[PDB]
């Protein structure tokens, strides 16, 4: 009734909320533990870079790139109509709101000119991950990740293969003309 | 002056973890490494309290690390351990050792009548730095080095103050450290007189806090554990008395 | 209902004191004897050979873990310590790691033969979904040891397949961090990869008890598609045999076989099936220019990839979608799903012919999916150009029609064919 | 002959198909079920908590194994990492490390249990023996266990333990470089012994499997020591009552009684039964000064150190052998053997009484057992000075006579008390 | 031309291997680690076979180490690697590049028709030496560094000599290393004419094996097993021909 | 067929024979791998070692001892009876078959001085071989190991507990009066 069937369901609940809140501490000791929590910005010193070549870089786990665009991957990152990309987010966070133009994936040089001369986005791939072959390589004169296929112009823009977004441009920011701060 | 953590629901004193920190950057941290502390554990909640980036400038001040990807050098970071202080004149690394030490001999030597009380660990810690002594029995001019400590057991005896039978016919014995506080050798913030006992009250219970950072989360876990398989248990025992009663 | 044998009576005195305490005695007799039907052909062996290698397997995995170091800066050089100076060392990790492939090669052979003659099929779908949680686990388990020696192939595939759980939407993210222990595919990923790759074949062996329990339960399962006379008793005996001494030793036999392949793959080419850039110590900033998956995860990898956003019941669906089922989703539900259809199985048989041979409609289906099956591990190979976007486009999709438009349909659509009703009758015709 | 309980008939429409192909229903069914004696008071309890116990730790065991790095140069750090930095990563360590006690601590009461209670004694002797195995295994498993954060205690017992194999003569020493992996206690050792501390819990619950079957198979046990009514249906209904839903419960809530006592251990005492030494990262060089053996490996430590070669036993054996049983060897067969003698103890009751409260000068020896376990526990932690090195002597040898002179005498020279006949009599002399 | 392990039951060449040896010591060792190679193995059964004693002499002029005890220096024992050379203007550890190198096609990645022959990587070595060229159809200057060679796909081209289209009009590509064997270069003890290609033929069977030290032992290992698993595979014939018989 | 009898007991036989030397691999693995396979002697500089103390050394695994014995400790190891120890071999590499007298506890200085005042045996106590306590401990002016309680004399000779042998000499040799060389 309630004198012999109400303290028997009761139990069956403290004996599910004790083994349940017992269950998630088993759960989270998998998530990241605090060696590997946090991790702040570096400085790099580019100075010493040459032209119309690729700086592949590790920050938090991942690589980061800083190709300095040649003649031909300006002219051909410009030549591209902002409706022809499937990501049209600038996937920029020094420009949150901003869209996919080959002006909005750049860095100012002194700390305002901006010439479509800075490209720096991360090395993840957006489909799965993995790195992109640089130099021009595939099909659009950009950068081919051999993962699954996916192909990228000259602003890292996401053109061929299942990657949905561009490569994410991070809070790369200038201190003086030899050195870049990623924060 | 009895510690604040201690007891059966104590805390960490939130002052005397900072009071305590300063003791070892200024006397102890050149001869004494924490190899396996993260810096940035002083900013973290149940413990000292700091400033993150307050952290970050004390970290740098500490020495450079062949770095293990460009091999080489940097100013430390707040990410990073604290030094590894053992090389030569240099200690142990007490990094955790406010737990590997109990010199706790008794009652029948198992560990039986400790009561009312606790495990010791932190409390030798305070009568090591309290404890350095004139050489009492016999003994010249010094051991050169070895200084007597009444508390350190385990350490050196002369033999001519050890016996003809055996044994140490002295309490303790002769260290490797030098009598490291000379009294009112720093200066506190939160007014506090800073006597030999009191910087060395101080220093122990931050020394425990190398061992147990996470020491208020069990205190706080027990209260919880408490409730929950406390009234799972009594929850289980009506479970028994209203439904054996038809045998009963 | 139960195939009726002579049980196990305690004859002598020993077996009578030992049954009043530990039956075991009788168990080992009545699952060693068991009347199995005698028709069994050698596509019956394979589910001892993959038994036995899950026992090779689960045996050489642990003096493996007795020098093999899990963590980024010693993994690599303490498998290459097991190469150079383990005694027998080498012998170990290559036996390991070829047997992987034997445990694979032999599971698709076990899974074709049960595709062809009804063994999905009723009295029979626990032995086949109990099947599918062996298999799920089989993969999961083959991944998280390829990740163990940190080489380029296992770094990347760390980096693919927890991305993979990425690809779901909003709860999506949370997964990934939580497989990988944070931001990226660092060392607390490796740690976790050593203690999952140890377990879950422990789990494996257990859940080879609840297999061999469900086709003991069923009955085991003829070519024929018929049933074992389960009426009188003296017709069972004209139906079946026991295991042991003739099927026993039969599945011995191909074993022994079996295994003389395996040790002259090991002994003579034992790097043929290894991606040779696990060689190249693992490399967090490049991805490698030829990254191959293991061969027997390939042709599921071509179904990931068949599917781009050009493909157009994609850009239906991140149409209809308006935004979430993008090719990269529904990619992985795709391939994820292209198993699931696999276990769907059972149900979507509707034919009332279990078995093959006398189905001569379904038999033509069959060897097309076989065929589709070579084509689609091969197409994985291939780059994502013309042809090869075409072709995994056709073999998956005829892959993914197989279980879902033609069985569904061949029940309804084809009558049968000479089919007996004793299993010693179809034994009988020979002679 | 069996308990006679109405077993499974697969009555609604669900469980009828599932039958037919899985009995796992049934077999939850007679098992949750069982005639089980209805008189059994909580000494009983012990055996569902080591159950749990054994869970806990194979649980909380592999987290640790996602985080902890088997190899000198990381280990005692990665233990001390998951202290600091793993999310609740103190709680598992404290709560594996605490749970072997428990685990430890109630095995002992289990084993105590059975001792009185002539739960050894037919039909009870293969229940016993795979309970033997579970024993050795168990202590060999938290031994492995503890040399992995490699402290001092780890290091030394390790050196220790290993070497008490060296001890058995001729063969002896390669079977330390066997065990070693060479010369001394490097690396090689805590490699191999990170992997069958992984192994060995499994091993033991597959003989908890082989220990539940025996238990059911004999029938379990009263405090009567009478068996129960395996004639007709009905009497055996007044001797038992179903597990389900009376001694699952009560199983139940003595767990939950012995978990709160468990979980206040860990959350403010966790390192008492710890000896802080193993906080001191182990050093080849300098054995600590007070290298006291974990508390539960304690009364078999004296037994080894009971017999230096000044106990006359000793040296006749010495004597005898004429120099191959020497004190090493001779107290490591003292210690061994200890064990032995309780492995026999079914062979060497003599009494055909079954139980314990109807078997009064028994009953007392049996607390002189107890109270000499306990001695002999305590003198463990005490020198080998005088008195030490005689109360350690006669709590050795009280032991050893218990199982070898005073039980297969007891039998002859000793008549019963009032033993009842049905196990409902006691139980209603009480209604 | 034709390696002597390779076949069905051919071995290491013990000349060879001692050959080959002498080239990565005066040759490549500047330039190129073996961090996976315990040096103590020259003296190995199936390998090269040199003196205990002069493996010892040999391994003291090999560089220093900062020994991980004493944390400083030592000339190099015969229990120690080879030297990481992976500094500057230094190439990948060779370590066990020998099985990390397979440049083959199929038409698969994975691999296909591949039934007479093998696997493919001291192959690759053997090319990747002989291989250093002119620059083909244009690219007429160098790139300064990169250097045309033939054989290596991965690397530098200038697109000048790739394409307007994808890919290389002008056949391998342009790596980052010096054409290491002006002809002659060292002196051999076999007689053995010490040819450009005797040389390039000669460091690539030293460079499998290590790779696979353990290699003239699975050779050994396969007799067995065709003599074990083979007759008890024959033996488990005449078990069913002789026991179904019965009921055929 | 013919070849038929005990051609089912002849498989049986093959089944345990391709079954015993494929167990036997599974045995061999866990012996001493090449990476400790062997190890040869070192150099130690005694020189500025100071009087009537012991050096700890490591090699090969465990430590070794070297005490230089003060005037004590070689007047009441002198006067021990020989037929009042256990073993009652040298335990010496250097004097193989020689008897524990302590002049077969000891090495040359000089190549050929030998006072007794070089007491070189290594830390691996005989019981089960842990280390002994020095600088006179325990009941024999000697060394106190806390394992199992075994007592050693002032020549590393055994006397109480249940240690079976003395402490071994190992090969110990010196080179010139700064320097001993165990090998
Ligand atoms: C260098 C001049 C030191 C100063 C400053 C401090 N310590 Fe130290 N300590 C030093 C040495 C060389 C040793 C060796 C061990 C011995 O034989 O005495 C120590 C020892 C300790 C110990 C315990 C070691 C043991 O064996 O129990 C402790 C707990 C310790 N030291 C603590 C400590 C504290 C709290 C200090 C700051 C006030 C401090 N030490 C300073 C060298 C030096
Ligand atoms: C310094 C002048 C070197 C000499 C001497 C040798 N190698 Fe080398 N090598 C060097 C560099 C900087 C590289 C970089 C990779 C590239 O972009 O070309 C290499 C490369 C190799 C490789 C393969 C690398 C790859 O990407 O496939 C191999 C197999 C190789 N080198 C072999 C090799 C041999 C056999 C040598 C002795 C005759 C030798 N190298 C000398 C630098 C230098
Ligand atoms: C990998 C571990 C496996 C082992 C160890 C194993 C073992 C066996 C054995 C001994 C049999 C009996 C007959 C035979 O050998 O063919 C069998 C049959 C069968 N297995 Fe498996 N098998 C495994 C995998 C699988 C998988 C992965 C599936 C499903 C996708 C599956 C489904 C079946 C079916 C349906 C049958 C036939 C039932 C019958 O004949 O009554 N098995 N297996
Ligand atoms: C279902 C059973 C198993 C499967 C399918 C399997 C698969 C694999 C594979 C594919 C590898 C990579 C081999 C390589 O690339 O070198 C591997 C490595 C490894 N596995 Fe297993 N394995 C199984 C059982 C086990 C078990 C039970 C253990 C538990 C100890 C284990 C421990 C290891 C270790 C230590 C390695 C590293 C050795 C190496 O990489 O060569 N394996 N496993
Ligand atoms: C450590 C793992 C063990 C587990 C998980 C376990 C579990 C159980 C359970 C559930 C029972 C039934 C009644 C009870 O709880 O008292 C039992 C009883 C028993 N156990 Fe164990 N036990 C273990 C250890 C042992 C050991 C170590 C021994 C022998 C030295 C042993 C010998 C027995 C005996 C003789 C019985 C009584 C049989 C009966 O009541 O019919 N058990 N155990
Ligand atoms: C019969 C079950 C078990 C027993 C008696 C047992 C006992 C122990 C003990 C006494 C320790 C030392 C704890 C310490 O001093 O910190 C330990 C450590 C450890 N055990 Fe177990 N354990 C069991 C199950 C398992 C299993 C199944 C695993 C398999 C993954 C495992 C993995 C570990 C690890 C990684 C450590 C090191 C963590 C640490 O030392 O704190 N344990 N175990
Ligand atoms: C933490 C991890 C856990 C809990 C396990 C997760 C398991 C996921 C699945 O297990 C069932 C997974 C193994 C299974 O997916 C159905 C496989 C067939 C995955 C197929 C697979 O392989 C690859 C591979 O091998 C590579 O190597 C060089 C590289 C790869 O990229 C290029 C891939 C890849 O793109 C895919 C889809
Ligand atoms: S992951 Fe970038 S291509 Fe598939
Ligand atoms: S080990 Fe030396 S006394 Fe037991």
């Amino acid at each position: 009734g309630t004198r012999r069937d109400f303290l028997y369901h009761a139990t069956a609940a403290t004996g599910v909320v004790v083994t349940g809140a017992a269950v998630w501490p088993l759960i989270n000791q998998m998530n990241a533990s605090a060696d590997v929590k946090a991790m702040a910005s570096i400085f790099v010193d580019v100075s010493a870079v040459e032209v119309g070549t690729q700086l592949t870089v590790k920050w938090r786990g991942k690589p980061v790139f800083i190709r300095r665009r040649d003649e031909k991957d300006i002219e051909l990152a410009r030549s591209v109509p902002l409706g022809a990309l499937r990501d049209t987010s600038a996937e920029n966070a020094n420009k949150p709101g901003a869209e996919a133009t080959d002006e909005n994936r750049t860095l100012p040089a002194f700390d305002g000119t901006n010439t479509g001369e800075w490209l720096v986005m991360l090395g993840v791939c957006t489909h799965l991950g993995c790195v992109p072959m640089g130099d021009k390589s595939g099909d659009f004169g950009g950068w081919f990740c051999p993962c699954h296929g996916s192909h990228y112009d000259s602003a890292g823009r996401i053109r061929k293969g299942p990657a949905p977004r561009n490569l994410d441009i991070p809070v790369a920011a200038f201190v003086d003309e030899t050195t870049i701060k990623l924060g | 002056h009895a510690f604040s953590f201690e007891g059966i629901f104590g805390k960490y004193d939130q002052a005397q973890l900072r009071r305590g920190f300063q003791v070892y950057n200024e006397v102890c941290s050149a001869c004494h490494g924490m190899k396996f502390v993260p810096i940035r554990t002083l900013a973290d909640d149940g413990g000292p309290q700091l400033d993150p980036t307050f952290v970050r400038e004390y970290a740098a001040g500490l020495d450079t690390i062949i770095d293990k990807d460009s091999g080489e050098e940097r100013d430390r970071k707040e990410t990073d351990m604290f030094p590894t202080r053992v090389g030569d004149g240099m200690g142990p690394d007490l990094s955790v050792m406010a737990k590997a030490r109990a010199g706790f001999s008794g009652p029948a030597g198992s560990g039986m009548n400790q009561l009312f009380k606790g495990m010791g660990g932190p409390e030798y810690i305070y009568n090591y730095v309290i404890g350095f002594e004139e050489n009492p029995e016999c003994a010249p001019e010094g051991i050169d080095g070895y200084y007597y400590n009444k508390t350190f057991q385990i350490g050196g005896v002369p033999d001519t103050c050890k016996d003809a039978a055996g044994v140490k016919i002295t309490h303790g014995s002769w260290a490797r450290m030098p009598p490291p506080l000379v009294d009112d050798q720093v200066t506190y913030e939160d007014g506090t007189p800073a006597t030999v006992d009191q910087m060395a009250q101080d220093v122990s219970a931050f020394l425990m806090w190398a061992a147990e950072p996470k020491l208020v989360a069990r205190k706080q876990m027990g209260l919880v554990a408490m409730v929950m398989l406390g009234l799972l248990s009594v929850m289980l025992y009506l479970t028994n008395k209203r439904l054996w009663a038809p045998y009963k | 209902s139960g195939i009726p044998h002579d049980h196990y009576e305690p004859k002598t005195g020993i077996e009578k004191w030992l049954h009043d305490r530990l039956p075991i005695v009788g168990l080992v007799y009545d699952t060693i004897m068991i009347p199995t039907p005698k028709n069994l052909n050698w596509w019956w062996i394979w589910g001892i050979v993959l038994a036995f290698t899950l026992v090779l397997q689960i045996v050489t995995g642990i003096v493996l873990a007795m020098h093999y170091t899990p963590h980024v800066d010693l993994a690599f050089a303490s498998v290459e310590h097991i190469m150079r100076d383990v005694n027998g060392g080498w012998a170990m990790r290559y036996i390991h790691a070829n047997g992987a492939s034997l445990f694979f090669l032999a599971v698709y052979i076990h899974i074709f033969r049960g595709l062809y003659y009804g063994s999905y099929k009723a009295p029979r779908e626990i032995t086949w979904i109990v099947g599918m949680v062996i298999y799920l686990l089989m993969m999961g388990t083959a991944f998280m040891g390829y990740v163990l020696p940190w080489g380029q192939m296992s770094f990347w595939g760390a980096t693919v397949i927890t991305g993979l759980f990425g690809a779901i939407p909003g709860i999506g993210p949370s997964i990934q961090a939580w497989l990988l222990g944070g931001p990226a595919v660092d060392n607390a990923t490796l740690n976790r990869f050593f203690s999952l790759h140890y377990l879950l074949p422990f789990v494996i062996a257990a859940l080879v008890a609840i297999h061999i329990w469900a086709f003991h339960t069923t009955g085991n399962n003829n070519p024929t598609g018929v049933e074992v006379r389960r009426t009188s008793k003296a017709d069972a005996e004209k139906d079946t045999l026991p295991f042991w001494p003739y099927f026993v030793i039969k599945d011995l036999f191909a074993l022994a076989l079996v295994l003389l392949g395996f040790f002259a793959v090991v002994a003579y080419m034992p790097n043929y099936l290894g991606h040779p850039d696990n060689y190249v110590q693992a490399n967090p900033l490049s991805t490698p220019a030829h990254i191959v998956p293991e061969w027997y995860f390939l042709p599921f990898y071509a179904i990931l990839r068949a599917f781009a956003a050009d493909v157009w019941v994609v850009i239906l669906v991140d149409g209809l979608t308006f935004g979430i089922v993008d090719a990269k989703f529904f990619g992985v539900i795709a391939m994820f799903g292209a198993i699931a259809v696999m276990a769907l199985a059972p149900w979507l048989d509707t034919s009332k012919v279990r078995s093959g041979a006398y189905r001569p409609k379904f038999r033509m289906w069959f060897w097309f999916l076989v065929l589709d099956f070579v084509v689609l591990t091969w197409v994985g190979a291939m780059p994502t150009e013309y042809p090869y976007d075409w072709i995994s486009l056709i073999a998956s999709t005829y892959w993914f029609a197989y279980f879902l438009v033609i069985l569904p349909l061949l029940g309804a659509t084809e009558k049968p064919e000479p089919i007996p009703a004793s299993i010693e009758e179809d034994f009988n015709s020979h002679y």
